[PDB]
């Protein structure tokens, strides 16, 4: 009912390679120059990205900076209260970012700062400025 | 199979239903009760069983009622007519066999039979022994026509067939009983040698086997389910269709080799766009760090906003460093990715010029088996004989095929060197023009009730005429003869005074170095006792061969000998025989196959008998006149020496019928 295992015969195939006299040698060699030229192109791009790897050695070790173990803290000093209004003014609402700013609060305390200042320190037009940019 | 039920099967008979010949000549009983049916066919599978079990003594009647157990033994016509049926139409009472009922004095009916080939023999036989005189012209010097034995000293050696295909249902294990036939078995075992000399090793051997079988059954596939069996208002050969597959194996090992290079570009593209985002990343990195040096270096105590740079770019220089590393990640799971690729490519080639060489061998195996180029063989119906292959070894005959024929003579009028040149068949009878073939001058004419014509096909296809035929044969008869193949098939005896090859081995291949001679001296056959081997030609090699002379071909077998077994273990043969039967005017080639544009519907009009006009208009219509027989017009056992002789048995009884009445239809 079926080819046996490993043959490949559809009806399309068939009538490709039946066409004319010579159309079994030229679908061959189709494939056969489709193929150089795609192992030229792998050559290619693994010459690009031989320069590319070459460009990245080194890495970027010299340009990592220690990390900051630091406890956190609930307590709002002001100078971290300053470091929050400059850090809403270029993150926008990326807590994350700002926690990793001012150093010692945590992500929630963040979330919760902007409810408690809102007003004293106008972090709705803090918020506008940002979105103009 | 056992007991009645393998009678049966021996003689090629359903043991449990009734044929269609059988239906003809009992239409009473097929159209009637399955009681009686059973009761038929239980006559029917005894007395064969009878004959079977001692074929060395004509089976009477009585003898099979004697020995019939009732309720079988009470219907006393019902056995008389199945005994009659099956000793008419040779299904017992055939071959060489003690005569208990001596022949009747006076004679009835004459029949020429052209040919003292097997057909011709068997036919011949029969028709005696149903009591006509029956004569046999005969263009050789000797009987069995393509079984032709060379005998010289203690060598023997079969220039013709070979061997006996199984003992399952073949009707020669009843002669091999009947005849002295040294029968020994065929081993299958048969190394390869390449065209160097030296033996293909196993695991090849078994690779290529396989593929070839692979590429036959793929060739069915085409054939059938896709119905590949016209292209360009031509029918398609085994051969074209062999090419087509080869090439869309080849086509998708290239098909396949693309998608699996074309993954690897999909992901050296996605692997030189990481590396581009992280150059990019690694110089804004760079920048970076430089401003957060800068910002760093202004010290403190600093104001908020100093405070804040320092603080920021810090937090952005790790956000970007976190950026680089993630996609560093990424970096190894893709050169990873790709060298796993790299590792593993798929095949580079479907069969490398070695593979395709020993491939062409087991090509040139099926050019012999049809004796014929594969290109001239139809896809769709070469094979039609398969369904009816006996079972068991298949053998050979150590002592010589020549020994059946020569046995079947006995007994018989045969006229040698007698060359039949016209045959006339008119509605009041037949007359059969020979000559002498030592001197044609010398004329006969036979005069008969009917002609038997066992010419090899290969003869009735000669252009012009070497048979004329008065009136001619009508169309339907000549275009069956031109649409039919008959192919050829030449041997190389090459007798020894010591034996230097593997006797435990009866049979090695030797391949070709191309594929246009893949047949030119690819098989050698160990099968005698003396120290014979047999180097066969077939395909398009054997038409070539039989224009080189023989001192040429016996050396091309020498040089192969020497290549497998060295130098100096290759005596110089005593005795040589070269055939060339497309060379021979009474064969004009080997055997018959099933041409492309032919099937195996042209067999049967083969075996049609011809029937004349009358000889005064307004007559009532004649009886059959002319007769045919021969391994060409037996649809299920062409190409044999157990297939001429069925059909020779066959026209024996048909002529009976004919001329001596069928009395067992009542």
């Amino acid at each position: 009912r079926k080819p046996p295992k490993g043959m490949f015969l559809s009806q399309e195939d068939v009538e490709a390679v039946s066409a004319n006299a010579t159309a079994a040698t030229t679908v061959l060699r189709q494939l056969d120059m489709e193929l150089v030229s795609v192992k030229r192109q792998i050559q290619n791009i693994k010459q690009t990205n031989s320069a590319l790897k070459e460009k990245l050695d080194g890495g970027i070790e010299p340009y990592r900076l220690p990390e900051v173990i630091q406890k956190c803290n609930a307590r709002w000093t002001t100078e971290e209260q300053l470091l929050a209004v400059q850090a809403i003014r270029k993150y926008g609402r990326d807590f994350q970012a700002i926690s990793d700013v001012i150093g010692n609060k945590s992500v929630v305390q963040v979330k919760n700062f902007f409810v408690n200042y809102r007003r004293r320190f106008n972090i709705d037009e803090v918020l506008q400025e940002w979105e103009a940019e | 199979p056992s007991g009645v039920e393998g009678a049966a099967f021996q003689s090629r008979l359903p043991h449990d239903r009734m044929t269609s010949q059988e239906a003809a000549c009992f239409p009473d009983i097929i159209s009637g009760p399955q009681q009686t049916q059973k009761v038929f066919l239980f006559i029917r599978n005894r007395t064969l069983q009878l004959w079977l079990d001692n074929p060395k003594i004509q089976l009477t009647f009585e003898a099979t009622l004697q020995q019939l157990e009732a309720p079988y033994n009470s219907d006393t016509v019902l056995v008389h007519r199945v005994h009659s049926y099956l000793e008419r139409h040779g299904l017992i009472n055939f071959g060489i066999y003690k005569r208990i009922k001596p022949l009747p004095t006076k004679k009835t009916g004459k029949v020429i039979i052209i040919g003292s080939g097997v057909s011709g023999l068997a036919a011949a036989r029969q028709l005696q022994s149903f009591g006509m005189d029956v004569t046999l012209l005969e263009a050789r010097d000797r009987v069995g026509g393509r079984v032709a034995t060379f005998r010289k000293g203690n060598y023997v050696a079969d220039l013709g067939a070979m061997v006996v295909t199984g003992l399952g249902g073949n009707p020669m294990a009843v002669v091999s009983k009947q005849v002295n036939m040294e029968l020994a078995k065929i081993k299958q075992k048969c190394p390869l040698y390449e065209a160097n000399g030296q033996a293909v090793p196993k695991e090849k051997d078994e690779m290529v086997e396989q593929e070839f079988n692979r590429l036959l059954e793929a060739t069915s596939y085409l054939s059938h389910q896709l119905d590949f069996n016209v292209l360009n208002n031509k029918p398609v050969s085994l051969g074209q269709a062999l090419e087509v597959v080869i090439q869309l194996q080849e086509k998708h090992v290239k098909d396949e080799q693309i998608e699996h290079w074309k993954k690897i570009v999909k992901t050296q593209e996605e692997l030189k766009e990481l590396l581009n985002k992280m150059v990019n990343l690694k110089e804004k990195i760079k920048e970076l760090h430089q401003q957060y040096k800068e910002a760093s270096e202004v010290k403190p105590p600093r104001d908020i906003t100093a405070e804040f740079l320092v603080k920021s770019k810090h937090r952005d220089l790790t956000a970007l460093c976190k950026e680089y590393d993630e996609l560093a990640e990424t970096q190894g799971k893709l050169e990873e990715k790709l060298q796993e690729l790299e590792a593993n490519p798929p095949s580079d080639v479907y069969l490398s010029s070695r593979d395709r060489q020993i491939l062409d061998w087991h090509f040139a195996n099926l050019e012999f088996a049809n004796a014929t180029p594969l290109s001239t063989l139809s896809l769709k119906h070469w094979d039609q004989d398969d369904d009816f292959e006996f079972t068991g070894s298949h053998l050979t005959v150590r002592n010589g095929y020549s020994c059946v024929p020569v046995a079947l003579a006995e007994g018989l009028d045969i006229k040698l060197n007698t060359a039949v040149r016209q045959v006339r068949y008119t509605a009041s009878g037949c007359e059969v023009i020979a000559v002498n073939t030592r001197s044609t001058s010398q004329t006969f004419i036979y005069k008969c009730d009917a002609v038997l014509c066992t010419l090899p096909l290969g003869v009735l296809k000669q252009q012009p005429p070497a048979v004329q035929f008065v009136p001619p044969l009508p169309e339907w008869k000549t275009s069956a003869v031109q649409r039919m193949g008959f192919g050829n098939l030449n041997k190389v005896v090459l007798c020894f005074d010591r034996v230097f090859w593997d006797p435990s081995v009866n049979l090695f291949g030797h391949v070709g170095s191309t594929t246009a001679s893949r047949g030119e001296l690819f098989l050698f056959w160990n099968l005698y006792k003396a120290p014979i081997l047999l180097a066969l030609v077939a395909g398009e090699a054997a038409g070539i061969m039989e224009n080189i002379s023989d001192d040429v071909i016996v050396g091309r077998c020498l040089a192969i000998l020497k290549g497998i077994f060295g130098s100096s273990a290759v005596p110089q043969p005593k005795e040589t025989v070269v055939s060339r039967w497309r060379a021979d005017p009474w064969a004009r080639g080997s055997y018959s196959y099933v041409a492309a544009g032919s099937s195996g519907n042209d067999y049967d009009l083969m075996a049609q008998p011809i029937t004349p006009g009358p000889s005064i208009p307004g007559a009532p219509q004649p009886i059959p006149r002319l007769f045919f027989a021969g391994e060409h017009t037996i649809r299920n056992y062409p190409a044999t020496v157990h297939g001429a002789l069925l059909s020779g048995l066959r026209e024996a009884g048909r002529i009976a019928d004919q001329f001596l009445g069928a009395m067992y239809t009542l």
